[PDB]
């Protein structure tokens, strides 16, 4: 079968700034290839055709060239509602195939995250098991980590994160990270803190609390 | 005019059968060729095979041992019948159509239906238990919306009212069940001198729970 190789997987970009996704095919496919745009939470939506032939609707914004293995998307002077996932496919034999997609994000200005962190409640240890909360909110850009400790020693283990996608009206991002243990162990200590690294500080932004407060 | 319309049960057992079906209107099967792709996490799209025009069919090598498409011209409708389902067949399935020579879209998914979640898990339905997170000018609380199946939960704050300020973070998994924060930041006004709710709505248990947010 054809193999569609689409890079980069990931891209941000600012706002008027041109885009470019490329798309390798691993056959020769003949101009047999569109690419639909799925925007977040929405069904795709074919947006070029033909290789080089927009959709009914697709702004002029948007570009396609290429020919043999070699495709590529252009999107100039992106705009806010380009926020989406780009897919290319082809169609030139059977099985068709998708390319892996490319995310594309808007930049703005670095934003440091709002942290908290929240104890257990009284009501879920009666459970026999307690959740540690840690909510980074409204930071840019993505990446970040956390790291848990206890009595000043790290927890590795039991975190699960989760963050939300970009903001439509803001372009921030928030995370949760999560730290379930037992009711035991959770006991057994008394300082709960979670650091949070990011590009705006240059040393972790730290919020703890005692279980014994 | 074109639509396509997916339908089925949502919630399948491992090892089990899904079947789905593909409503269409605005256009004939006749002379329409019609596809089923699905979107997991982490694996964008996947073509999966599809019903030609007249009948024949292309599968997906992959997953052509197991998968088998049919219509009913008749009555408008493409069907999708998957055996030995695993948990990462847990996606949103779409139905699409391509015209064929018959349209200047050749064979590109011209259009596309709503797609259906389908979680594949041998969980059962359960509702959620809410729990508080209070702090222990503007201050952040939220509530722990945790052990529930299956999605989703929705999460309002005082019934929309402070619908400014709320973060609600995707669900994670554990053990078959799903937990998920959300969170409010409002006045420390507020905070103060009225009571801040959380309502959590979970339609697949008919249930729906109030917590209200109390200093520790
Ligand atoms: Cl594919």
């Amino acid at each position: 079968d054809i193999q569609m190789t689409q890079s980069p997987a990931s891209l941000s970009a600012s706002l008027g700034e041109t885009v470019t996704i490329e798309c390798r095919a691993s056959e020769d496919i003949y101009n047999a290839l569109a690419w639909y745009q799925q925007k977040p939470g929405k069904s795709p939506q074919l947006l070029i055709y033909n290789t080089d032939t927009l959709h009914t609707g697709v702004p002029s914004r948007f570009s396609g060239s290429g020919s043999g293995t070699q495709y590529s998307l252009k999107i100039n002077s992106l705009q806010s509602e380009d926020v989406a996932s780009y897919f290319c496919q082809h169609y030139f034999g059977y099985p068709r195939t998708f390319g892996g997609g490319t995310k594309l994000e808007l930049k703005r200005a670095d934003a440091a995250p709002t942290v908290s962190i929240f104890p257990p409640s009284s009501e879920q240890l009666a459970s026999g098991g307690a959740s540690v909360v840690c909510l980074l909110n409204n930071f840019y850009p993505k990446d970040i980590s956390v790291k848990w400790k206890i009595d000043g020693s790290e927890r590795q283990n039991g975190v699960l994160d989760s963050v939300t996608d970009q903001d439509s009206k803001d372009s921030t991002y928030s995370m949760s990270s999560t730290l379930t243990l037992t009711k035991a162990e959770y006991e057994s200590h008394n300082s709960y803190t979670c650091e949070v690294t990011h590009k705006t500080s240059t040393s972790p932004v730290v919020k703890s609390f005692n279980r014994g407060e | 005019q074109v639509q396509l319309k997916e339908s089925g049960p949502g919630l399948v057992q491992p090892s089990q059968t899904l079947s789905l079906t593909c409503t269409v209107s605005g256009f004939s099967l006749t002379n329409n060729n019609v596809n089923w792709v699905r979107q997991a996490t982490g694996r964008g799209l996947e073509w999966m095979g599809g019903v030609w025009a007249g009948g024949a069919t292309d599968y997906n090598s992959a997953l052509k041992s197991r998968l088998t498409i049919t219509r009913d011209t008749s009555k408008s409708q493409v069907f999708l019948k998957m055996h030995s389902l695993q948990s990462e067949d847990t996606a949103t399935y779409y139905c699409a159509r391509d015209g064929g020579y018959s349209s200047s879209t050749l064979y590109a998914m011209d259009a596309w239906g709503q797609g259906t979640t389908v979680t594949v898990s041998s969980a059962s339905t359960t509702a959620p238990s809410v729990y508080p997170l209070a702090p222990g000018s503007m201050v952040t609380l939220g509530c722990l919306v945790k052990g529930y199946f299956p999605e989703p939960v929705t999460v309002t704050w005082n019934s929309g009212s402070l619908a400014s300020g709320v973060h609600t973070f995707p669900a994670v998994l554990q053990s078959g069940l799903y937990t998920l924060s959300s969170s409010v930041t409002v006045p420390a006004s507020p905070w103060a001198s009225e009571a801040v709710t959380c309502n959590v709505a979970h339609p697949a248990s008919s249930t729906k729970v109030d917590k209200k947010i109390v200093p520790r």
